[PDB]
């Protein structure tokens, strides 16, 4: 029971470790070499065994290293000679890189399981209500601090302080957070009807009354003429094609003025419209929508592509069953039947452009959507 | 009931954990209550104001060099090509709520940052803080500097403008392009092509927002662990020995003073964002490799680098068939001015043969050489500054852009040598002075002698005073002397009533005694424990 | 010298933090009450000092919370009713911010230099040397640790482990940095002389033989028509112009293909070159180098504006000394003699783009740069 | 493709249908509507900094 | 960290023009350009974003 002042000069390295555990609360029991019998090969084999698990992981480190650096990397265009070799590139590097750090942990594995030396070592724990002198003494302390401050005797200091550091909060806070907060109904889009909130406004809604928003067939085309004006023949019966709100003053690509008003077009969330060309053998089981009777153009219905739930497009479309369902979460709405959903998540109805066609025969939109069109939200239904 | 809340959440604290010893440690832990030894704490406090600020920056700043015309509301850069960076520094700006002030109060904080880690640095430095305990915390420090300057570089120069612009194409491109052997595979590897290449801002933004501030994290860390169990040093003083701490625990007075210091940092620097405008990027237009202008001056951390840039004499060497441009002796002039800043310390320690362990400060009048040379440096970096400047300065002030070129060129190897004599030999005679006050006495007013007319300024000895009129001179113990009875028990008891009227006399006399034997209380305190120590 | 099993009961406040103090090695010297009298009006006095600071912080704070939520902020145009209030917004943040903050902290700093008591405590420093016993212990541990693992013993192993670390180190770096390292003298640019690098070519490199290579002015119009072609009459003796490498091919910002040639050209670092007449007395002290001597048309001298040190553009050309001096660090090149400089920083003359005047009497550029023209590096003057 | 059309499923929809703050909350983490041109850098920085940090 | 190094968070629109033949000339983001450039056109970065992943 001292501190062994002298001792320690004379004191092994078995007794200083033994001293060492007993310092920190720690018993080591049984901490015995793996190879007690000297001489033996199967140790020789054991060694063997994890120096060549660690060559295995220098052999692959050096492997990845000369792969990375002389590999035919780089893509390969299609069905191309180095197609094969750029195909495997990356799994490569990847074997390579795995297989030698994987082989450098085996062996350290395998050595501590099989020559460092087994230890049950058993932890004195210490857990739980610290002894009643440091608990005292801490509690002591804190209130020393606490009272000797004088506070809880100042009433003005300790509700002033607490005001300002409460007003200086909510003033830190608030010039945080006010910079992110935007009004979701600030009039911003503009309408023949004046400025709009931009939930109320899509791009079929009108800028000016009268204007005419043709149906734009979205050619993959990369950039020049991405919209082009459609006529209803070019759908036929069980036929489904997207379209958007193009106008004549947002022409091809070509200029620099087009090109974003297209983009916009392209990206516009309530933009895309599927029309849909129901069979006319099946245009008797139709069930139109109140206000929606006379959006149909014949046998050609456009709904919103963007689903009413959650707001994905419902692009996949089942003709000879009329239903059009959304991939995001297995929603189907009977087109027969204005969009209702008969299925899935969606509870309110896709919205229904109207249609028709002007002069020359192009679909035009006969209008903007009598309800919101994206999925919904708090100020709906009003 | 609040005290039961308490006293139940600290039993529960103690149960699930038991940290009461080592609170108890924390709490009781001294610091020395010397106003220095805050310089490094105000670089801490600007770090984290810059922290909190560049996460507000970062959710609303775009990087890339994409093009865009503006569109936005500042009329006077409408429909003008710039980088989606520019374009969104410029939103936070103008389209933000309190964006321009979060800016403003973050480059703010930078600069503090800078400036509070210069400042630290002189103080450690002039104090001899680095000494054998601390050469390690020396140099991560000094690590931490490099960092901070080209996090600052790297900051300002993250909304491309024309002055961060024209800086990055001139330091960076330039002085990379220059290095021989590697200069031109470094400025592709980093720019990923050619200067203008499209991945230099997003890079600079990861490195900034992400990697430089988290290295700078993590050495803030084990630099306030080194000082917190390298337990912080102090100067030579009554109680002060190289084996103790005298100051004030962490718990009742330091902790209350640390944070209220922080609070007021906190409030310069708000204020600051407030009054005083700080990159004006909207002046700035959109970075162009065609525009320019005449400052084209870095952040003042970067300014002695520019100096440096301006003032080297454009020495180019031209080996077989190769260009060795000015910029690499730039290049490896701040090699050379960091490596000898982190290395000072040992090469302190390989001149002197100090090897001791160092636990009480030096007076930098104490060490002359030291600090002459510590004077030597400020010179320089001051005289590189204002070479970087020196086209304002010969702007406003009416000097040929030449004659400051050439100041600047000369003064680099006249003006060290010139403040390193002075400072030296300013220092000697500060010892001299203290010495002065130790063998004579404090001076005051001076009185004629009764029988002759002599004239004796009446001193004021430090000691025991001898049987006849000199005192016994005292020993130097490398702690400040009062040289003004100003300081001393002398004038020093206004009527303690108020600003405009009086307190009764019964109180005032209470109050003036109680000080009086609180002081006199303090000071016996201090002269049994310096007694106790030896005695 | 006892732990103090019992009497912690009924030790004191003063008592216990004397025992923390003692068994952290901290004794507190002179922790003394800033008003030991109690009653006096100063203390009232101190108290309604530090309760003002607190209560000033406060009302800052909600001062900065009314400004923020219910300031005219928002940027106003030049000269607008408004201007004022937007110019003082962010400053009246700030302002209100900063003192609030500021006045929290005068009242924490006043409240600790005048209620909280005043202590010398004096802490024992043990550093330096840990007492031998915990040193020799640490050792014998980490010693016995590495040598019952029995390495530096199994050779094998020892150079296996070091081998595999090694090479794993050197393929994981090196596939960590080879995707930023990039050739800088591949050849990507073309050229009428095939591909070449980047630094070699410039905006004014003939892509092919014989192109034409106009030196368009950039006007500042926003977007469309950017540059146009320029003829040597535009400019009048002592004047400077900023010219560009503007093809027939890269006509107006128009069209999307163009807007993307004319961005390159604007953002071309070797790019842009400043066309300058020399006064037809001072075109007699003009010096010619070597190959560039038929280079300037008459009386029209072209240069880079890249500055030949760090590449800054050197626009700042001043006539009467016909001297232009870049401003990032001051170095003015001779433009009457070859571009060389005569003072500052740079140590090679900027280079003469050639050129002369095609059909219509445009200006164009008769070659190419006989030097790279950006600032210098080390694969450069060979 | 697919993670921008997991985006506007789970934080446009879900955001913007909460009762009482939906669409304020949606707006002010898309700067505006769900193709706010701030959307990917404000997750940038909550994803390399702000939430790993 | 290796990522970001390479990567551009933007939704600012860019025609393709890269490496990967599939999709050039198509309208893109910034970010999804870089990624793209990150498994494409920087050596070992598909591994990289797909051992991040
Ligand atoms: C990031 C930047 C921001 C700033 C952060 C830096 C701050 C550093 C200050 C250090 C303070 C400190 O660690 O004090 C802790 C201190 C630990 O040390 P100690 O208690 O004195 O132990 C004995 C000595 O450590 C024994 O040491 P010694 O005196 O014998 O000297 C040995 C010393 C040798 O000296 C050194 O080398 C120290 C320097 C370390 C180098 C770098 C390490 C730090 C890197 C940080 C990176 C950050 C990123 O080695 C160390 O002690 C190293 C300790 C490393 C900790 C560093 C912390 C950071 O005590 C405590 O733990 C008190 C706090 C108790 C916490 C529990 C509270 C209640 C629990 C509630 C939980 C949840 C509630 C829900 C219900
Ligand atoms: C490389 C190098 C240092 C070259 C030399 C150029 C240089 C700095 C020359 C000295 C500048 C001066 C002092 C000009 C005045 C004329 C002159 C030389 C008088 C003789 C000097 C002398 C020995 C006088 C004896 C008494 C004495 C010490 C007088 C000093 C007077 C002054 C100016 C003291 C302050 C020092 C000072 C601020 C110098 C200018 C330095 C800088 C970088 C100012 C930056 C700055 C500028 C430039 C603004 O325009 C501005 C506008 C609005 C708000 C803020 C600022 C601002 O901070
Ligand atoms: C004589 C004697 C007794 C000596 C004592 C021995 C001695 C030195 C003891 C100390 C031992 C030391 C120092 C050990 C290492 C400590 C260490 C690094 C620990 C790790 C720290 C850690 C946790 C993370 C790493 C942090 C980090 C980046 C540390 C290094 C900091 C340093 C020195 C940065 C230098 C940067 C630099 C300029 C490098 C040169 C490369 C060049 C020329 C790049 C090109 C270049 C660029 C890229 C610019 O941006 C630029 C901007 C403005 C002007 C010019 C340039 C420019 O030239
Ligand atoms: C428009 C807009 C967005 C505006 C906002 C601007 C913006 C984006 C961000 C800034 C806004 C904010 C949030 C401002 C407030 C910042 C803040 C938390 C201030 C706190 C200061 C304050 C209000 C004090 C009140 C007075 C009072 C009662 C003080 C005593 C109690 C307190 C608060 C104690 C705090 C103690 C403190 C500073 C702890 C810091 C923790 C850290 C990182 C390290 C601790 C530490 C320190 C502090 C050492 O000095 C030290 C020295 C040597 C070795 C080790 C250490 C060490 O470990
Ligand atoms: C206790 C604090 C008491 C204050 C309550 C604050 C909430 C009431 C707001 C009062 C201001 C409203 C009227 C005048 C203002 C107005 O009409 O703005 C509106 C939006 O209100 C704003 O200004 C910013 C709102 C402020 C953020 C508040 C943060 C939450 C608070 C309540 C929690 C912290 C308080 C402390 C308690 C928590 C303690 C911690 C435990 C709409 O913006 P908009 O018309 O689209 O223009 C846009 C510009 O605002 C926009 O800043 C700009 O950035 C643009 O993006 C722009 O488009
Ligand atoms: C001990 C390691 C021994 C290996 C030494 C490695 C250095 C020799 C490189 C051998 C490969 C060169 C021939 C084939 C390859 C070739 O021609 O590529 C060149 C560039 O070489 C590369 O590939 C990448 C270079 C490798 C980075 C090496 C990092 C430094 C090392 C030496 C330090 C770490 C080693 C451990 C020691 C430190 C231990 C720590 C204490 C040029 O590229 P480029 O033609 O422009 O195409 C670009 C594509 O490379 C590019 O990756 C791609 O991303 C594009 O951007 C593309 O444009
Ligand atoms: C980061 C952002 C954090 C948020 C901070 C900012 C939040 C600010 C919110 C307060 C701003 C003002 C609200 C504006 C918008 C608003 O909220 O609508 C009001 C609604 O008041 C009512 O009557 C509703 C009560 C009556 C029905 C009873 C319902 C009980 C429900 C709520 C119980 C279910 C709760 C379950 C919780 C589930 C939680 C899920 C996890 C009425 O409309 P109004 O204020 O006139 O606004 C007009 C627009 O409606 C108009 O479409 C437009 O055209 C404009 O004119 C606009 O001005
Ligand atoms: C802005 C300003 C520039 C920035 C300035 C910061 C750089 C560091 C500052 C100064 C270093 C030079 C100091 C002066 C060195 C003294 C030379 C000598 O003669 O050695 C005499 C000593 C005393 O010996 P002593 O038994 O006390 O007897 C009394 C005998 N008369 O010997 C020794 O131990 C030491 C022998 C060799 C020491 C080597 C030190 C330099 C190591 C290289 C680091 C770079 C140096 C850069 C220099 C600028
Ligand atoms: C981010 C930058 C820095 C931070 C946050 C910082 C912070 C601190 C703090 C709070 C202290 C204790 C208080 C004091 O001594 O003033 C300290 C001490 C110290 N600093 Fe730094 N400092 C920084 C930069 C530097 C630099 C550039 C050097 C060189 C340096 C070297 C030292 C040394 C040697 C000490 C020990 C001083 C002592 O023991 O009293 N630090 N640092
Ligand atoms: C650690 C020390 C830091 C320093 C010295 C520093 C310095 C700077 C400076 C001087 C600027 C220029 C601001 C302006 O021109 O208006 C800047 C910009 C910026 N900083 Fe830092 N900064 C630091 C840390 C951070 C951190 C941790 C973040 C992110 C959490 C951050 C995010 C930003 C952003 C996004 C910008 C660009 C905003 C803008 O262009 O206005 N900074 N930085
Ligand atoms: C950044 C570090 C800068 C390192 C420069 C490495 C120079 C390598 C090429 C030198 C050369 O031979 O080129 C031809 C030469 C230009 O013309 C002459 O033959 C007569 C020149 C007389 C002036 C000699 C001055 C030498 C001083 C340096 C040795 C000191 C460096 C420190
Ligand atoms: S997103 Fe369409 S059903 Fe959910
Ligand atoms: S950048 Fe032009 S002279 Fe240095």
């Amino acid at each position: 029971g001292q501190p062994t002042d002298a001792e320690l000069a004379e004191m092994s390295r078995e007794e200083l470790v033994k001293l060492g555990g007993k310092i920190d609360g720690v018993e080591t029991i049984f901490k015995e070499p793996r190879w007690p019998v000297p001489g033996t090969k199967a140790e020789k084999r054991t060694e063997r065994l994890v120096a060549y698990w660690l060559m295995l992981g220098g052999l692959s480190g050096l492997a990845l290293l000369l792969v990375f650096l002389f590999w035919p990397w780089e893509y390969q265009p299609f069905g191309s000679e180095g197609e094969f070799l750029y195909s495997l590139a990356t799994p490569l590097y990847g074997l390579t890189f795995g297989l030698s750090i994987l082989s450098i942990g085996i062996g350290a594995v395998l050595f501590q399981k099989k020559f460092i030396p087994e230890e049950i070592s058993v932890q004195d724990r210490h857990d739980g209500r610290s002894p009643e002198v440091h608990r005292k003494t801490v509690a002591a302390n804190l209130t020393d601090a606490l009272e000797g401050s004088t506070l809880k005797r100042r009433k003005v200091i300790g509700l002033s302080l607490g005001i300002g550091l409460g007003a200086f909060g909510a003033g830190t806070l608030v010039a945080f957070i006010g910079g992110l907060i935007k009004n979701p109904w600030k009039p911003v889009v503009p309408t023949a009807e004046g400025k709009k909130a931009v939930l109320w406004t899509s791009g079929w809604t009108p800028r000016f009354k009268g204007e005419t928003i043709y149906l734009a067939r979205a050619t993959g085309r990369p950039g020049e003429s991405p919209f082009v004006k459609m006529r209803p023949e070019d759908i036929d019966a069980g036929g489904m094609e997207t379209v958007f709100p193009w106008r004549e003053s947002d022409g091809d690509g070509t200029t620099v003025e087009s090109e974003h008003k297209l983009t916009e077009i392209a990206m516009g969330v309530r933009n895309p419209v599927m029309l849909i060309r129901i069979k006319p053998a099946d245009m008797h089981r139709v069930i139109k929508r109140k206000g929606q009777e006379s959006f149909n153009f014949g046998e050609l219905f456009a709904y919103t592509k963007v689903c009413s739930h959650l707001g994905c497009p419902s692009s996949l479309y089942e003709q000879q069953t009329y239903r059009i369902l959304c991939p995001c979460h297995q929603s189907q709405f009977d087109a027969l039947e204005f969009a209702k959903p008969i299925f899935g998540p969606a509870a309110r109805a896709l919205a229904q452009l109207p249609i028709t066609i002007d002069e020359d025969g192009y679909l035009v939109a006969n209008g903007d959507f009598v309800e919101p069109v994206g999925p919904a939200f708090w100020e709906r239904k009003s | 009931d609040f005290a039961k809340l308490a006293a139940a959440q600290g039993d529960a604290i103690d149960s699930r954990y038991h940290p009461s010893a080592a609170v108890r440690r924390q709490l009781n832990k001294v610091f020395p209550t010397h106003w220095s030894f805050l310089l490094g704490e105000i670089a801490l406090y600007s770090f984290i104001i810059l922290l909190l600020t560049g996460v507000w920056l970062t959710l609303f700043f775009d990087p890339s060099m994409a093009h865009v015309t503006y569109d936005g509301v500042y009329q006077p850069l409408r429909g003008v090509q710039m980088s989606r960076a520019y374009e969104t520094a410029l939103d936070i700006s103008f389209e933000v709520r309190g964006g321009l002030f979060v800016r403003q109060v973050h480059h703010w904080a930078a600069l503090m940052f800078a400036a509070s880690i210069m400042v630290h640095l002189a103080r450690i430095f002039f104090t001899g803080a680095f000494r054998r305990p601390r050469e390690a915390n020396w140099v991560i420090g000094s690590l931490l500097l490099i960092l901070a300057m080209f996090e600052g570089f790297f900051g300002y120069s993250l909304p491309d403008d024309l002055l961060s612009g024209t800086g990055i194409r001139a330091a960076l491109s330039g002085i990379t392009m220059g290095i021989p052997v590697i200069g031109t595979w470094m400025h592709w590897a980093l720019f990923g092509g050619d200067f203008p290449g499209e991945i230099l801002i997003p890079r600079l933004y990861a490195l900034h927002i992400l990697l430089i501030p988290g290295i700078i994290l993590a050495l803030i860390g084990a630099h306030l662990a080194l000082v917190w169990f390298q337990k912080h040093t102090q100067f030579p003083g009554p109680g002060r020995t190289e084996t103790n701490v005298v100051g004030v625990r962490v718990m009742p007075v330091f902790a209350v003073k640390s944070g209220a210091f922080f609070a007021m940092i906190t409030g310069v620097l708000g204020l600051m964002g407030g009054l005083l405008t700080i990159n004006p990027i909207w002046n700035l237009g959109p970075y162009k490799p065609s525009q320019v202008s005449a400052g084209s001056q870095p952040d003042f951390y970067m300014m002695w680098t520019d100096g440096l840039i301006r003032l080297w004499p454009a020495w180019e060497f031209y080996p077989f068939g190769h260009t060795i441009p000015q910029g690499v002796w730039v290049a490896v002039g701040m090699g050379l001015v960091f490596a000898l800043l982190i290395a000072y310390p040992f090469i302190e320690k390989k001149v002197t043969g100090d090897d001791a362990h160092h636990n009480l400060l030096q007076r930098p009048r104490d060490v002359p050489v030291r600090t002459a040379i510590g004077s030597m440096a400020i010179a320089l970096y001051l005289l590189l500054t204002f070479a970087c400047m020196n086209d304002i300065i010969a702007l406003k002030f009416h000097i040929s852009l030449n004659a400051t070129t050439w100041i600047g060129r000369i003064g680099m190897v006249v003006l060290p040598a010139i403040v390193y004599f002075v400072a030296y030999r300013w220092a000697i005679s500060l010892q001299r002075s203290d010495r002065e006050v130790l063998e004579h006495g404090v001076e005051t007013g001076i009185i004629k002698r009764l029988p002759h007319g002599a004239y004796v300024e009446l001193h004021q000895p430090l000691g025991p005073v001898d049987e006849h009129g000199h005192p016994i001179p005292l020993e130097y113990a490398g702690a400040p002397l009062p040289k003004r009875m100003n300081k001393l028990g002398s004038g020093g008891a206004p009527g303690t009533g108020s600003f405009l009227f009086p307190d009764p006399a019964v109180e005032h006399e209470a109050l003036t005694e109680a000080a009086h034997a609180s002081e006199h209380k303090s000071l016996t305190a201090l002269k049994e424990h310096q007694d106790r120590i030896h005695g």
